[PDB]
């Protein structure tokens, strides 16, 4: 009986498997069988915890989708991994060093059982977003269709354009999102975020992702909207962010420092399945 | 010989941890492969006596250099891959049967010496993360290693 847990993070449902103390090989055929909600377990994504490849790291973990393919999205599933290895007694560390398909990270489990990720230092140089603009500013003007708007632009690995709305339920997400996502001044498109500032330390936000549109949880967008609000002088050094998928908490001391993202992971169930 | 009637030679294995939760990883002499120290039990000695003997001769550590934290209750067995069984040597040994010890290195790293023996089975060592040996051990020992490191995890995790 192979044991597993179901967990939830970033509005995403994970099947999580300890393949450190269990001998399991995840062929694509087994993965698709496990993704079947009636023959197997059913999951959005499968998180497999493995022994490390490097003697200096604690674990390696992989993420597979329902088709049986390995998925390499940076930071994906990090919060549920860190809590899972602690919940299951695979480690007692609070700073867990782990390798993924996108490299290695150091994950910190805070004493409130939240997981903090170092997302690096945001980059506002329009050359590296990439953005058609002569030099970096705290705000840019862009004529979008029959409407002139203001925005900040930053890259966190991926391009981001953030604009301030005064409520996100009253936001023109479906009419405005696509127009600036594929705007001529974004040669590689960009994730557009609609940021309703409730307080210098509190924000609501919806995000029109680059290729997908509105996902209920996009971590890089929350990082971007807080990075710009700080650089624009509108926000405190530590901001709460509320998205349709849940709440994140960003922290960043400004240029020269790395930005930190902290989020929850919910342990919803444990289970058995005979393979 | 000590080979039982199944073909398993009695054996002792050693997991040496430091106060940071790392475990000692040893390279076999004149080879590429790494492993935990292990050795055969000799006639007349118990498992613990064979452990202390193999500990000193292969790692150079005394009884006072370490502390016993745990040991596996019964035998763990692995079969040699039939490529490696010396069939002409009787009684034929088709595998090893092991009792495992978890030690905490009480002294400093400078008390390890892998050359106290004329016939060293190991020529090097390093600290590795706790679960690293489960991936890196040779394949036919992996099931034993996974069971051992799983049994010992709670003891090591409940230190600092
Ligand atoms: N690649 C690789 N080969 C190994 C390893 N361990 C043993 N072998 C080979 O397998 C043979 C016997 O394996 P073992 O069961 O480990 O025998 P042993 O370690 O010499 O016996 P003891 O140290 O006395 O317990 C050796 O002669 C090696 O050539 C290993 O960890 N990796
Ligand atoms: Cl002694
Ligand atoms: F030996
Ligand atoms: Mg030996
Ligand atoms: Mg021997
Ligand atoms: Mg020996
Ligand atoms: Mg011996």
């Amino acid at each position: 009986s192979m044991q597993f847990s179901k967990m939830h993070g970033l509005g995403n449902d994970f099947m999580v498997v300890d393949a450190v103390t269990q001998n399991v090989f995840f062929s694509p055929e087994l993965i698709r069988r496990l993704a079947d909600a009636h023959l197997g377990v059913g999951f959005d994504q499968l998180l497999v915890v493995e022994p490390p490849y490097d003697p200096e790291l604690d674990f390696h973990y992989r993420i597979f989708n329902a088709d049986g393919s390995e998925v390499a999205q940076c930071g994906n599933g990090a919060r549920c991994f860190a809590r899972f290895v602690r919940l299951k007694g695979l480690t007692n560390k609070r700073d867990i060093r782990v390798s993924t398909a996108n490299g290695r990270m150091v994950l910190t489990v805070t004493d409130d059982d939240l997981v903090r990720v170092n997302m690096g230092e945001p980059n506002f140089e329009p050359s590296a977003v990439p953005f058609r603009a002569n030099k970096a500013e705290k705000t840019y003007i862009m004529r979008a269709a029959e409407q002139t708007i203001l925005c900040g632009v930053v890259s966190m690995g991926n391009p981001h354009c953030v604009i301030q709305v005064d409520d996100v339920d009253t936001a023109a997400v479906e009419t405005l999102g696509p127009v600036l996502e594929s705007h001529e001044r974004f040669p590689e498109r960009a994730n557009i975020g609609f940021m309703q500032v409730v307080k210098r330390e509190h924000i609501r936000l919806r995000v029109y992702e680059r290729g997908a549109g509105e996902t209920q949880a996009c971590g890089s967008g929350a990082c971007a909207a807080v990075a710009v609000g700080i650089q624009q002088g509108l926000l405190a050094e530590e901001v709460r962010v509320e998205l349709p998928g849940g709440r994140l908490d960003i922290a960043w001391k400004g240029p020269g420092h790395p930005l930190y993202m902290t989020g929850p992971a919910v342990h919803v169930a444990d289970g058995f399945i005979h393979l | 010989s000590m080979i039982d009637d199944d073909g398993y030679r009695p054996n002792v294995g050693i997991v040496i941890c430091n106060r940071q939760g790392q475990v000692m990883w040893a390279r076999r002499f004149g080879q590429h492969s790494w492993q935990f120290p292990q050795g055969g039990i000799n006639p007349g000695e118990s498992a613990e006596q064979a452990m202390y003997r193999e500990l000193f001769e292969e790692v150079g550590l005394s009884r006072k250099d370490v502390r016993i934290l745990a040991s596996t209750r019964n035998w763990l067995r692995y079969k040699l891959p039939k490529r490696l069984v010396r069939w002409d040597t009787k009684p034929v040994c088709i595998g090893q049967k092991q009792k495992w010890f978890l030690l905490q290195l009480v002294s400093g790293d400078a008390e390890i010496n892998m050359q106290t023996s004329s016939t060293p089975e190991f020529d090097g060592w390093r600290w590795v993360s706790y679960w690293y040996p489960v991936r890196q051990v040779v394949s036919f020992k992996r099931d034993v290693y996974r069971r051992v490191m799983k049994e010992f995890a709670s003891v090591v995790m409940s230190l600092a």
